[PDB]
């Protein structure tokens, strides 16, 4: 009755893949899963925002918001969160970083501690502000970073 | 008549709950500092308001108007490497430094920022007070001053954390302005921060848009199709905007593009609010090809280059016959007895930025080899001194020798088409380009373009005023061309007067100036630019050279750049707009 | 050593930041100016804002705190009385006047109002001046100060267009304050209109509970159970507000009603935001009820039976033995000779805002009989002229009785539960209540009861100060009656120094003033309401009687009242408080 939403989401395999091929696939694909069998009852559905390759250091801040979120280490609620006297909302427990290493690419993702000042040419990423967790969430100024060819195979 | 008496109170009472129910217009100013590569300059803005019961308050975007560009102030790199040279030494750019020792120096560096911050603040005062009337004043006074300070091209290649560290004590002196005048100027991170190139020539495109009314959300500038989807009524227009450090290559998608070339969404990437026509956009910007950037670089490559370089002489195709300058990138003065002096100063050398980055002891260098290759590749050694990576190796004296074709080869082969990209053009290289040439041959568009540029304006003016090419103008290459090589073969002649360049086949004559005797290598680059928009498989449908777009006065009510953009950018977005601007406002600075 | 020195800097830039991302606190003054029966008065109020980067500015509702109530002015009825007396003609109470033609006077209107505003103005500026700081005026004089100017029961009842005209002309007044202050005094329709008996109720029940910490959206006075559903902490209190004019009796649901009555959601009717605890609250006020109006209307009922009447003397029952005065509704002043000195001023009389209105030449009594036999039922005649109808017939001299019982059976026939309803009350007849009888016959509720009001407090404590009622004394109406009985069957004895009060069995004594020597009356009228209060379905878990409610630090930040509820009602509303007082503010007047 509610419907299946699909993130069907291209990583470090066609990263790399030349030309146009690649984004026109994600067309079809889309189209593909906007129209299941009526058969089965089950309505997925998906968007260009849900189904889209994800870059990289995308990947990496994905697989941080997961070790945070199941190691109750990120949350809004004030189990695991705090609000100090200038408003500002920051997490019970330290966050923690991430080094995924799959078949073709690897990740290092590590939360930046109180704003450490970083070089010009160092470009981090901070989660509010990328759009990556609302508001209402304690902010945290990231680096994540892929390394193609890091892969095990 | 007594009825008529009972209407005058009536009207009293009606006009009275007019007021209490209609929206009312008040007059706020909005400051855009300009934190350029050559110079850091105020522009002062005016745009009406509107309140509405319920409604908020909002800025009409077509109300916005440019009241003057203020004083050309020191520039952020010249403060940065000052504060550089009086705490971690002198000549620092040939020695080793330590980043981390310069942290004792921080409440130094924001003392040699409020020197700039209040000539600027001062300056800005001054525009506000000389072009306001007491009613104007007291309405600019009561709305607070929101002000914009973005760095472009000058600080964008700057190395370690001192930029960013600078930016943070920077918008502590906006938000704690003199009580005395009375115009509450203040700032957040998100109006004043440094602008990314591609961030700068998007504004510059909006820009572009607004004044010549191509871009606007209501009926008369846009329409919604069957499908709910919002057109823009006329094709939006593209924009090449040539500044000081860096050159701007902006144009809108009417395309498939390969996995390489990243292309920006307007809507997606919050440069523009939903309700405005979308638009996939492909905006890139290039360092080392600005007007004083490029001037030092092309010198540099050229001087270096054996069929250029004999006996201490280097032969220039982009100089007049008969004009000699002394063999360096300094800043050329042309004076009254036609000689060409060329300044000592090493800050005041077109070469300092590049020399200053292709050092073997920046991090970018000394543990990136692609940047160091790309640096050797334009003659700059960066293990070797700062003065040894300014000088040209075994010349004295530059001599024009006026071959255009010869000038249009050379800029193609340095600056348009290199072997590597011009250093710190990361940011160029991600979104998918290494140099100009590639800019067409990846990514084409039929949308119409645009010509912005001090210099790059009067290559075509000068051609025009001469008589060499048309008053009703096309992006003709050929015509260009020969116009060009006909101008740039002039012998320049030490008349009685001062210096006055000569047309060849007695055509005409214009006296020598500090300003256009380098105005062939802006020419070569015009046509080397569009030789490579021609071979695209998307051609533009026209090409324009336009000083300023005119209003609906007649009267341009701005000029063209990243200003208005950077406005609209933020004042678009009504919600967010309203909170930052009035919600918080200046008493957000309340201590 | 050096390490720290790094630290010193690391730390400047590290502060410089918190800045930026940080809440920042400022203070700001709210004024409600209570535009009552009695007088026009002005509330200043002190809050803390806090303005958050990309969240806005909101007030603290816990911050809310009264500085001082201002001077007691002329109240609003006067003002529009005066303006008839003098464009429509004096005794035009007595005669049919032509509403149309007072259309004429409308500036005349303005002028004579704006008397009242300046002087409100110049108050409201003395307790800010008094009570502030240099850095706290700075703050307060740039946000601005919203002015909330309610009308309560003094104009409720008010004939024709002529109210609703003068509350445009006083927002008007407000919006343009004097310039030479600082003082930013803005308002809206929203803020400044003539408030609902039920609403006046209302924001008094929001007032009591705030103060309280009975009502709260945090987890300290709310809780969230498996079903999304918000419930308050701790049971939320009713109140029972007795003014000049009008009586307010208000208590939330803890029950399923009749068709007839028509209780208030405070969500639904959006009182308070959807994220507070949902209360369904029966909220009620009647006229003729309030300490001015009930006194008024009780000496001409009274006066009027043949029971209490007899050969020109009226036998009052609520009045002390030994006590005595003129027969008419006047202004009673107890003078130093033991003698009550009764006003023969017209509108310094408790019968003329019941006189003006039961009058045949307001649309409200010639077109509605209803209204017509309400008037008559206590004894005013419309067709007569306002000398008659405010005249006790065949009535020279009031002589105190002190008989406490037929003290209580009067003011339950005549104010409690009469044979029609009150006049001027179509408000409480609409939500199903004709009486303060039917309140708790058609509606009950658990919800402990708090009283408010000057002389209903004076009842209970007098009582408690002479030791005949317990310091600690619940809603037991058999220990304040027996009480009362004995305090009101006291003699009064003019003494050396004045008027004494002389309690029986020589229990003691107290001075005689023009406050205290018809608190019987208010005596009666509490064990009626208690004894009502008992008769219900569901009664309160206990009736409580407070002067103020006394805050985190010891000292009431506030007074009881509809003044703290009418801000809340407005500031909860975080989206639409924002935009109409900071992204509108005192900018929106700017001409
Ligand atoms: N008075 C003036 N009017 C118009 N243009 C003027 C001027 N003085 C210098 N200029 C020109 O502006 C340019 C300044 O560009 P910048 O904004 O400093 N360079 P970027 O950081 O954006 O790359 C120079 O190329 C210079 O030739
Ligand atoms: N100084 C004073 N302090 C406290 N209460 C005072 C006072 N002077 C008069 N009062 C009392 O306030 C009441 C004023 O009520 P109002 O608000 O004028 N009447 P309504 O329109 O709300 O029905 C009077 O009953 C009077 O006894
Ligand atoms: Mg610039
Ligand atoms: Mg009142």
């Amino acid at each position: 009755a509610l419907g299946i939403p699909v993130m069907l989401c291209s990583t470090a395999g066609v990263r790399d893949f030349h030309e146009w091929y690649r984004d026109a696939l994600f067309v079809l694909l889309r189209h593909l899963i906007n129209n299941p069998s009526p058969a089965h009852g089950y309505k997925f559905f998906t968007n260009p925002f849900w189904t889209r390759p994800i870059t990289g250091a995308e990947e990496g801040l994905f697989a941080f918001i997961t070790l945070n979120h199941l190691s109750r280490r990120l949350g809004e609620d004030p189990a695991r969160s705090m609000i100090d006297e200038y408003g500002v909302k920051h997490s019970r427990n330290d966050l923690a970083g991430v080094v995924e290493v799959g078949g073709a690419s690897a990740q290092i993702v590590f939360p930046l501690q109180e704003g450490t000042v970083l070089p010009s040419s160092v470009r981090a990423v901070n989660l509010q502000r990328e759009r990556l967790l609302p508001e209402r969430y304690p902010s945290a100024d990231v680096v994540s970073v892929s390394f193609m060819q890091l892969g095990m195979a | 008549d007594t009825e008529k008496r009972i209407n005058v109170g009536k009207t009293h009472l009606q006009t009275l709950r007019n007021l209490e129910t209609r929206c009312h217009d008040s007059l706020q100013a909005l400051v855009v500092i300009d934190a350029g590569s050559s110079s850091t300059r105020t522009n002062v803005f005016l745009a009406k308001t509107r309140s509405c019961p319920n409604k908020g308050r909002s800025i009409d975007p077509d109300s916005i108007q440019l009241i003057r560009e203020g004083k050309r102030f020191t520039g952020l790199r010249v403060v940065l490497e000052e504060w550089l040279d009086t705490y971690a030494g002198k000549d620092w750019e040939s020695r080793p430094v330590d980043a981390r020792l310069l942290f004792q120096y921080v409440p130094q560096m924001h003392e040699g920022a409020k020197k700039l911050m209040q000539l600027l603040e001062e300056d800005t005062v001054a525009i506000l007070d000389s072009q306001l009337n007491e009613e104007q004043k007291v309405q600019v006074k009561a709305l607070g001053i929101p002000v914009m300070l973005c760095s472009t091209a000058g600080v964008r290649d700057f190395h370690e954390w001192y930029r960013d560290a600078l930016f943070v004590l920077l918008r502590h002196l906006i938000n704690n302005p003199s009580p005395a005048h009375g115009y509450k100027f203040f700032t957040n991170p998100f109006w004043t921060r440094p602008i990314t190139g591609a961030e700068e020539g998007l504004f510059a495109f909006i820009t572009l848009n607004h004044l010549s009314r191509r871009l606007g959300e209501d009926p008369a500038r846009s329409m919604i199709d069957e499908y709910g989807v919002k057109h823009s009524r006329n094709d939006l227009a593209g924009v090449v905007e040539v500044g000081g450090a860096s050159a701007q290559i902006v144009f809108p998608l009417q395309t498939v593009l390969p996995s390489s070339v990243r292309a920006v969404n307007l809507q997606r990437e919050r440069l523009l609010p939903e309700r405005y026509p979308s638009a996939d956009v492909v905006s890139v910007s290039f360092m080392q090809l600005g007007m004083a950037s490029s001037a030092g670089l092309f010198l540099k490559e050229l001087c270096s280059n054996d069929e250029f370089l004999q006996g201490g002489i280097c032969s220039n195709p982009c100089l007049f016959k008969g004009f000699q300058q002394s063999c360096s990138a300094g800043e050329v003065e042309v004076r009254p007895d036609g000689s060409a002096s060329v300044n000592e100063d090493v800050r005041k050398n077109r070469l300092k930025p590049l020399a200053t980055y292709c050092s073997v002891h920046n991090p970018e260098i000394s543990f990136k080899v692609t940047n160091e290759m790309q640096c050797r590749e334009n003659s700059i050694d960066p293990t070797k001194p700062l003065a040894e990576r300014m000088k040209i190796e075994n010349c004295s004296i530059i001599e024009g020798t006026g071959n255009f074709d010869k000038c249009v080869s050379q800029v193609e082969s340095i600056l348009v088409a290199p072997k590597l990209p011009l250093p710190a053009n990361i940011e160029a290289a991600s979104s998918g380009f290494e140099s100009v040439d590639q800019v067409f041959r990846f990514a084409s568009s039929t949308a119409p373009m645009f010509i912005t540029g001090r210099e790059m304006l009067a290559s075509i003016d000068t051609l025009k005023d001469h008589r060499l090419l048309r008053s009703d103008f096309s992006g003709d290459v050929e015509e260009l061309a020969e116009a060009a090589r006909e101008f740039c073969s002039s012998e320049v002649i030490i008349r009685t007067d001062g210096p006055v360049i000569q047309l060849p086949n007695a055509r005409g004559e214009q006296k020598l100036n500090s300003l256009n005797f380098d105005l062939c290598k802006t020419m070569a680059l015009t046509v080397s630019l569009l030789r490579h928009m021609a071979a695209g498989e998307n051609q533009p449908s026209f090409i324009k050279w336009e000083k300023s777009i005119a209003g609906p006065d007649g009267k341009p009510l701005a000029d063209l750049g990243w200003q208005v953009g950077v406005i609209l950018h933020h004042v678009l977005f009504t919600e967010e707009w309203g909170r930052t601007a009035y919600e918080a406002g200046y008493s957000h600075n309340l201590e």
